[PDB]
């Protein structure tokens, strides 16, 4: 049967979610007008925001 | 009696036509005879950071030492060296030694601004990075040498003396010396007449002082590694009267251990690097005591003080160590550590920027372990050998805990002679 | 004056991003050395994370549909020998635009006549001048640098004669036959040994291309051999055999033989390529439908343990004629049998040698499927070659074996009408060349397909490889099965018996520039290679009498 | 529910796309309603496929019975026939599922 | 909407939820890692130890960067010892690293040429133990009594191979004990 969906902390990660999409937007940008090196700090933040919002893909679907 | 070339970490050829030149924390070089010359080539553990490459060898160099920055070739026979630069802004430059009738190139090494030439007869040539030659100096014949990019630690041996050590930095100006020939009393290997038909009999006769390897610490403590298994590290090297030598680690109680108390020779411990809690080793299983082709895992195992008994531990019976027998061993690896980590933090300051939080969690586990051999004595009613270890407390906070077990043993004339150390430290500090 | 470390770091630089900054490369499938040089580009660019884009181009007229068309920041154009004849730069108009370039291509061109534009001059080109040839026509060093600047009617007159005797010196050159002197293996190989990445699977790849080019020279791969010798040595991946290891690829070798995919199985259709080689001899049926049976029947080829005969116990039998041979050699002395060779294994799964794997390559890629016909016949081969590409992994096994059984039928196919015009007796040996026009037979279909022609005039210049003391000329055929006679008539190369001395390339595509400039009456060039051209059916008469007056060699 | 061209929901069943016709105002009535519940979340949230978990971030992927120039948006991959990419992940999802793009 | 795979998980997100704890391993490299479970370090001291999640280590050997360590329980010379402690004892199963199966085959890509000679011997190893397991799975559900199990030590693969038939057999049955009254 159906259980209580826990709105009081999702909304709260849902502002981070929109944070750190927002965070990863600039910094980017930044790197463009500065490439006239390193690829690893963007590409960990690029997957690790979308398996997070996998999760939550699934999960209001079967609700 | 002869001598024989010696390069860190060599194997010997065995029963095959190949062997490693060389093996260090950077990387491993290897070589491989097919009937007429060598084929020379030279794997990294860091695939990202450097290209694998190789090349083809016409004058059998087999001397070799790796450093951060090239890779140095010297021939024992002809005298002829090559260093080759990794980086492609420097270009390769080829020399020849004069030798005599009878001298051979022993060791060689390589730093990123000084070059070390040894011989048999113990000429030591010093050359710079761009090849200007230096003064001729003559000393005792030098069998092995180790380097991390600025100083020279020399090795002294001939057959109507012993094994000694010498520290020494090349400066722009002059040489000084931190240690000019001093005795090391590092045990030789003992052959006997059943090691003539033993398989590692070829492993004696490349090495016959049997270093197995010998490298620097992290931090800059010298180390040596000999044929009888002990670790040895040299602690207040600032002070040339004071230097003493601590072993801080033993192979042959560990593998008693981890065995189960078993007898076997099958495991054995070939040291790597160290960065002053864990030497990287390679667990080789089989009958030879030296690595061949394709490489196994590395493993970690931290540093134990050698302080056991083989009859207790079998009566208290993966072999297992109580908490009070523990209490001991932790006392004696926390003291030697700390020590050095102060000596080291006001002389030459923080070279990776988090020492300040290893020192602080040191010093609480030091304090916090002394406190279990203090609970101990106080159960078996013995006052005073309580009263020798609240001396040796640093912390301010490790008094007060000190008197609680003291109440709780209901022993009213203990707590007051904690207190008279306390003021005797606040009177000292104010001074 | 590319120094082969650098345009690797500089080519890196220039395409890093994490969006579309997306880098092309183009090759050719007409070529099996071709595809394994890039393949080995490709996963390095994979384990260097970077984003790509590989497009097949299988003609030399479609280039220009296939670039010229679809671009928006694309900086970084890589190409795999398509422009060592023809100019591009002359072909595709780029106007400078933004010295420090804005898009910049390399080349990897494999072939003997170069463009002096394409190195000197270079703005866009940065074309591959690294150590491969130190005499880049070392003449050139006032010719064509006094023809970029060009009382003084008699001084003048002077320096056009200068520049008349430069002109010759560009008139003898550009107009050499080709070959590759260089297979694209060497090249890239010594790159990465330069960088230094150690995988077998590297030294298992690089010697497949140069294996290729077994059957259309000899001297090439012969500087080969040692660097074939000391790489498996210096690469020695152990001293025991340390047996039962599924994994870890050993390498080894092995003598081997012209009968060929033996290892693989057949020595039943051995019996066809046997006679192949005593087509090298002296025949191509008679004596030897005698003559094999003293060498061969004298054992029966089982059904069972014939998996186990000609697999293991042939090994008792190689080593017979081992000693058949040797007893063969001082008084025989035909040595197209004992090879070198090499070989490779994969722990299990049979041993599987390189000589017989390039023989797969080719015939997979052959099979394994107005001007409204054509289109559907140029989507096939790109298709098709995309099917082969992928055979470089474990994870193709059972499609391995598919072309294998392919393979020995096709030769069958191609010997069944290889012996047809030999009794036509259809070959006119009329002054210079020999001329064949192969007008109808069964079977047209199979000849669409430029690279099946190569291997029939591979078994057509044996038949011809006897003694001939006069008159060393390859041949022209000549085949129709579709409309309008579109007829891929093609020239082929004279062969030496193993004894290059005399420099003998082609004289062909010297011809083939004259032909084509004549009238432009429905003749094309359009197909790549340039040993390979069309004509018309009322075209191929005035073709050779125009070419039997115009002795070029 | 609408990934490349939505409403053309046609070339698709003929003698019973008349049937459900009847149902497709019902049909468009879940796609009307599929719309606003993708608008309706604050946030914007994939609703249309992409229900296999991710794993890697670079995989191999080859095309064909394509043609065209598609993907105006995230970069233009220039999608000519017959030709493979190696590209990142999260793009060739809205492509898979398209139908376009064929073998992982 | 799913309405395929539904009371029960797909095998390719029961790794996922494996991926997601921390191993050791050997670093090797040198703002790094902002990833909101970050701990991102300084420049990286090699030969130590530190406790880094699974799935940005797997993507660091990719890139080749950084190499592993096995965890302490992956020699041959350990798994011994669980065989004979089952051997003993047919009434269950003893010891157990409760994730095991899924982390030997992630392990065996790219992460089983670093170790000292684990190849035919470890899948040796390995195999074996995996049907000993259902051996002793085969002999419980036998023994099925109402509405009360005992499974003590199961890996999470079993858990979602038992699971999509042992419901609903015994809740057909459920329904004629408790309709019965």
């Amino acid at each position: 049967e159906l259980l209580p969906y826990p709105h009081q902390l999702m909304k709260r990660l849902l502002n981070r979610i929109s944070m750190q999409s927002q965070l990863i937007e600039n910094i980017s940008m930044g790197f463009l007008d500065m490439q006239n090196e390193s690829k690893l700090p963007l590409l960990c933040m690029e997957t690790e925001l979308e398996r997070l919002k996998f999760v939550i893909r699934s999960y209001i679907r079967c609700r | 009696f002869r001598y024989m070339p010696f390069s860190p970490a060599g194997t010997p050829f065995g029963f095959t036509d190949r062997r490693y030149l060389t093996m260090n924390e950077v990387g491993y070089v290897s070589t491989v005879k097919n009937s007429e010359q060598y084929s020379i080539t030279v794997s990294f553990f860091d695939v990202g950071r450097f290209r694998e490459y190789h090349f083809e060898d016409l004058f059998g160099y087999d001397l070799c030492f790796l450093n951060e920055k090239g890779t140095l070739f010297g021939q024992s026979k002809t005298g002829q060296i090559q260093y080759r630069p990794h980086d492609s802004i420097h270009s390769n430059w080829t020399k020849i030694i004069p030798l005599q009738a009878g001298e051979r190139i022993t060791s060689v090494a390589a730093t990123p601004v000084r070059v070390i030439v040894g011989t048999s007869l113990g000429y030591f040539r010093s050359f710079n990075q761009f090849g200007v030659p230096f003064a001729v100096e003559k000393t005792s014949p030098i069998v092995a040498l180790t380097a991390q990019n600025y100083r020279v630690f020399s090795v002294h041996y001939s057959q109507f003396h012993g094994l000694s050590y010498s520290l020494s930095e090349l400066g722009t100006s002059s040489k000084r010396y931190y240690k000019r020939e001093c005795p090391l009393p590092m045990s030789l290997p003992n052959i006997n007449s059943d090691m003539k038909k033993d398989a590692n009999l070829d492993y004696y006769n490349f090495n016959p002082m049997g270093i197995k390897s010998l490298f620097f610490s992290s931090y800059g403590d010298p180390c040596i590694f000999g044929s009888d298994n002990t670790l040895l590290l040299l602690s207040k090297w600032r002070s040339p009267e004071e230097s003493k030598w601590l072993p801080i680690l033993d192979s042959n109680m560990e593998i008693w251990k981890m065995s189960g108390g078993k007898e076997t020779t099958d495991i054995h411990v070939w040291p790597l690097a160290l960065a002053y809690d864990t030497l990287n080793c390679i667990l080789v299983k089989g009958k030879h005591i030296w690595p061949e082709f394709p490489l196994p895992l590395p493993s970690e195992m931290e540093i134990r003080m050698p302080v056991f008994v083989k009859s207790k531990l079998l009566e208290e019976n993966e072999i297992q160590i109580p908490v009070s027998m523990a209490a001991e061993e932790e006392y004696l690896r926390s003291k030697v550590l700390s020590e050095l980590l102060t000596d080291t933090l006001e002389n030459d300051g923080e070279m990776y920027g988090n020492e300040n939080e290893v020192l602080a969690a040191l010093n609480g586990a030091y304090d916090k372990a002394l406190l279990r051999l203090f609970a101990s004595a106080c159960s078996d009613q013995n006052v005073e050998k309580a009263l020798s270890l609240a001396h040796e407390l640093k912390q301010d906070r490790a008094l007060t805990a000190a008197v609680k077990i003291s109440e709780r043993a209901e022993l009213p004339s203990l707590v007051k002679k904690i207190n008279n150390i306390r003021e005797a430290r606040y009177e000292q500090q104010l001074k | 004056i590319s120094q082969f470390s650098e345009a690797y770091n500089k080519i890196l630089r220039n395409s890093s991003s994490h969006s579309s900054c997306q880098l092309v490369i183009f090759v050719s499938c007409l070529n099996i050395d071709a595809l394994c040089a890039t393949k080995m580009l490709s996963l390095l660019f994979k384990k260097q994370l970077v984003q790509s884009q590989i497009v097949p181009i299988f003609g030399y007229s479609e280039l220009r549909r296939h670039y010229s068309q679809l671009d928006d920041n694309i900086n970084s154009l890589l190409l795999v020998g398509f422009g060592g004849v023809i100019d591009l730069e002359a072909f595709l108009e780029i106007d400078p635009q933004e010295q420090s370039f804005r898009r910049d291509i390399y080349v990897l061109d494999a072939h003997r006549p170069w463009n002096l534009d394409n190195i000197f001059g270079s703005q866009i080109i940065q074309c591959f001048d690294d150590g491969t040839v130190d005499d880049t026509l070392g003449e050139q060093k006032e010719a064509y640098y006094k023809l970029l600047e060009l009382n003084d009617l008699s001084k003048r007159k002077q320096r056009k004669k200068q520049i008349h005797e430069y002109e010759g010196v560009l008139e003898e050159y550009y107009s050499q036959g080709t070959t590759v002197v260089n297979s694209i293996s060497a090249q890239i190989y010594s790159l990465l040994s330069a960088i230094g990445e150690t995988n077998l699977s590297n030294l298992w790849l690089n010697i497949l291309g140069t294996t290729s080019l077994d059957i259309a020279y000899a001297q090439v791969y012969n500087r080969l051999y040692p660097l074939l010798q000391d790489e498996v040595k210096r690469l020695t991946p152990s001293s025991r055999n340390s047996v039962k290891t599924p994994d870890t690829l050993t390498l080894n070798i092995q003598p081997d033989y012209y009968l060929f995919l033996l290892r693989h199985s057949s020595l039943y259709d051995s019996f066809y390529y046997s006679n192949y080689v005593n087509a090298k001899l002296s025949l191509w049926n008679e004596n030897g439908k005698k003559r094999l049976h003293k060498m061969f029947a004298r054992m029966g080829i089982p059904l069972s343990t014939a998996q186990e005969t000609w697999l293991y116990m042939d090994h008792s039998i190689k080593r017979e004629l081992g000693i058949i041979f040797d007893k063969n050699l001082d008084r025989y002395g035909l040595q197209d049998i004992i090879r070198d060779g090499f070989v490779r294994t994969l722990g299990y799964r049979g041993s599987i040698s390189a000589s017989e794997f390039v023989e797969a390559l080719t015939a997979l890629l052959e099979v394994g499927n107005s001007a409204q016909k054509l289109t559907n016949l140029r989507k096939r081969w790109v298709s098709n070659f995309w099917l082969s590409w992928d055979a470089l992994d474990d994870r193709k096994v059972e499609l391995l074996n598919r072309g294998i059984q392919l393979a020995q039928d096709l030769q069958r196919a191609i010997f069944n009408t290889g012996v047809a015009i030999l009794e036509k007796k259809l070959i006119k040996h009329l002054r210079i060349y020999r001329l064949c026009v192969l007008q109808d037979g069964p079977d047209l279909d199979l000849y669409r397909n430029p690279l099946t022609l190569l291997r029939l005039g591979n078994w057509l210049i044996e038949c011809c490889a006897e003694s001939e003391d006069k008159q060393l000329l390859p041949m022209v055929l000549a085949s129709i099965d579709e409309n309008t006679d579109t007829y891929l008539v093609a020239g082929l190369t004279p062969r030496y018996p193993r004894g290059t001395k005399k420099p003998i390339l082609n004289n062909f595509s010297m011809a083939f520039q004259q032909i084509t400039a004549e009238t432009d009456a429905k003749v094309r060039i359009d197909n790549f290679e340039s040993s390979i051209i069309e004509i018309r059916r009322e075209d191929l008469s005035p073709f050779l009498e125009k070419l039997t007056l115009s002795g070029l060699l | 529910n609408g990934l490349d061209l939505m409403s053309s929901i046609t070339f698709s069943q003929q003698d019973t796309n008349n049937l459900s016709h009847q149902e497709q105002e019902y049909l468009k009535e879940y796609c009307d309603l599929i719309t606003d519940l993708k608008s309706g979340d604050l946030v914007d949230i994939d609703l249309s496929g992409s229900l296999v978990p991710p794993s890697d971030v670079f995989i191999d992927v080859r095309v064909l019975k394509d043609a065209g120039e598609i993907q105006t948006e995230y970069g233009v991959f220039n999608l000519i026939k017959d030709s493979q990419f190696f590209v990142r992940q999260s793009d060739v999802e809205r492509l898979i599922q398209q139908g376009y793009l064929q073998k992982i | 909407l799913p309405a395929h795979l539904q009371q029960t998980f797909s095998p390719e997100e029961i790794q996922f939820i494996v991926e997601n704890e921390p191993i050791k391993i050997f670093p090797r490299i040198t703002w790094q890692l902002i990833t909101t479970d970050d701990k991102a370090l300084n420049n990286m001291v090699a030969m130590r130890s530190t406790e880094v999640v699974l799935w940005i280590a797997l993507l660091l050997k990719q890139q080749s960067k950084c190499s592993i360590v096995a965890p302490q329980w992956l020699t041959t010379k350990e798994l011994d010892r669980k065989i004979q402690y089952e051997k003993t004892h047919p009434d269950r199963f003893s010891e157990l690293p409760w994730n095991w199966l899924v982390l030997a085959r992630i392990l065996f890509n790219k992460a089983k040429d670093d170790f000292h000679d684990p190849i035919h011997e470890l899948r040796g190893k390995i195999q074996d133990l995996r049907e000993i397991r259902q051996i002793k799975v085969l002999k419980g559900l036998k023994y099925l009594n109402e509405s009360h199990l005992q499974l003590d030590n199961l890996s999470l693969l079993e858990i979602n191979e038992l699971r999509p038939f042992i419901t609903e057999i015994m809740d057909k049955l459920r329904e004629i004990h408790t309709a019965s009254l």
